[PDB]
């Protein structure tokens, strides 16, 4: 069911096996380099259950960037591309050793995936730098181009983050809102209360 | 606007809309400082790296990976990875590794630790395709080389945006040396896979392809005794 869907939760303790399988994951996650998940919460994530054949956009900062990696290889990803966002003001530009002007986004390829539009966009992108720990629109339309229609996830992510064809999952979104009726059965098969505890 | 939904439709790179206190005595001080410009050809790969002497303070590594001639000895990084670096590297020193785009960047990450690194920034060259608007594991047009800093022991920002090179032009730009400069991380600076075209005041150049050598490990030791051996090459010269 294409409009907006999203998921109040832990994501740590949220049986992600009842969402079925994305051609697209997503996720920023909070990288312990505010509330934050160790690095072995972040090796535990359920990442390998959402997805049999597509693609992982995973976004990185610090050492993270090597973190990142490993997470992505032990959920069963190989990192083929790397997206890079130089983060501009309203004027086009350029907002330890050196200051920062981008902000690394690790894809990530599992499977054998099919019919997707490799190489409409390039790896660079640049735009509005808006709300802290706000990524950039542009990365749905580039996901979009690459697979279009097709069901995609996003963890942490926020209320300014819910999309049409994505279900987004993060402790900040207000509630539950499910509309793929696949879903909403299997939801309520495995939550006939509506409670997410452990 | 959106430039991901703009390259699409005009083939023009997002980064092609990027719009570009002194800080010059710095450069004037760098260039007092720095010795003369040193070169050795050699054939990394029969060559033992240890007659390189003394240990480096910065080391800019640059070897011809596949992927730059794409429509053209190249270095895969199984070369690349058994090469000895930690032999000739100051305990407390600095490398900048290029990567490339592809597996390089994970396989050059391997590189800094197993060399005894560890990674503080990656440099993106971005790269403009102002004059002009392919891995098949690639899911994205490349448009971007990395360049990694490692750090081992105890004013500039990540991204050099350069339009990109003609075709068979392997040259980086040059504001890589000014970056790694402007740190003033040390005067003993090496380059691995320079060429006759790198060949810089203040730095060591050892490549295959140089034509000509000037390098004598005494000579260059000679550079950096007493009371010269500890100066970050930002400093004034020694009386
Ligand atoms: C950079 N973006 C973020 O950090 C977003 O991720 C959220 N978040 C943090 N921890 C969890 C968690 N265990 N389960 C679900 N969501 C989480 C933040 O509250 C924030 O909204």
């Amino acid at each position: 069911l294409f409009p907006p869907q999203w998921i109040c939760c832990d994501i740590r303790y949220l049986d992600v096996s009842i969402l079925g399988k994305f051609a697209v994951v997503m996720a920023d996650p909070p990288w312990d380099i505010y509330g934050t998940l160790t690095d072995d919460e972040m090796r535990r994530l359920n990442i390998p259950v959402l997805q049999d054949d597509g693609f992982l956009f995973l976004w990185v900062t610090g050492r993270a960037m090597e973190l990142g990696r490993e997470c992505l290889n032990l959920w069963g990803y190989e990192r083929v591309d790397e997206i890079i966002w130089v983060k501009t003001n309203q004027l086009q530009r350029i907002i330890h050793w050196l200051n920062h002007g981008k902000e690394h986004c690790l894809v990530g390829v599992k499977g054998n995936p099919q019919g997707f539009n490799q190489g409409l966009d390039c790896d660079v992108i640049v735009a509005e730098v808006r709300s802290t720990s706000h990524k950039p629109d542009e990365i749905y339309g580039m996901i979009e181009r690459l697979s279009p229609g097709t069901r995609k996830i996003e963890l942490f992510g926020r209320p300014h983050n819910v999309q049409p064809n994505w279900i987004t999952l993060g402790n900040q979104l207000d509630g539950i809102h499910l509309l793929d009726p696949d879903v909403v059965a299997r939801f309520k098969q495995r939550y006939p209360d509506g409670i997410i505890s452990k | 606007n959106d430039y991901c939904q703009h390259f699409v439709d005009t083939g023009h790179r997002p980064q092609n809309f990027i719009r570009d206190e002194l800080i010059r005595l710095k450069d004037e001080l760098i260039a007092k400082s720095n010795t003369p410009p040193m070169y050795l050809q050699a054939d990394i790969e029969a060559f033992d790296i240890r007659e390189l002497t003394p240990k480096f303070d910065v080391i800019l590594l640059e070897p011809p990976l596949e992927e730059y001639y794409r429509e053209t000895k190249c270095w895969t990084w199984d070369d690349i990875m058994k090469l000895e670096i930690d032999e000739i590297a100051a305990p407390r020193s600095f490398i900048f590794l290029w990567c490339g785009s592809g597996e390089g960047l994970d396989l050059g990450r391997v590189c800094l630790r197993k060399w005894g690194y560890r990674r503080c920034e990656d440099i993106c060259w971005i790269k403009t395709n102002k004059n002009n608007p392919l891995d098949p594991k690639a899911v994205f047009q490349r448009t971007k080389e990395h360049c990694l800093m490692g750090i081992k022991g105890t004013v500039d920002i990540d991204l050099i945006i350069t339009e990109e090179p003609e075709i068979g032009n392997i040259e980086k730009p040059v504001e890589i040396f000014h970056i790694i400069e402007h740190f003033c991380l040390g005067r003993r600076r090496l380059h691995l896979f320079g060429r006759d075209s790198t060949i810089r005041p203040g730095w060591l150049t050892v490549g295959p392809t140089l034509t000509n050598s000037n390098y004598n490990a005494e000579t260059y030791a000679s550079y950096f005794s007493a009371p010269n051996s500890y100066l970050t090459g930002c400093t004034e010269e020694i009386e």
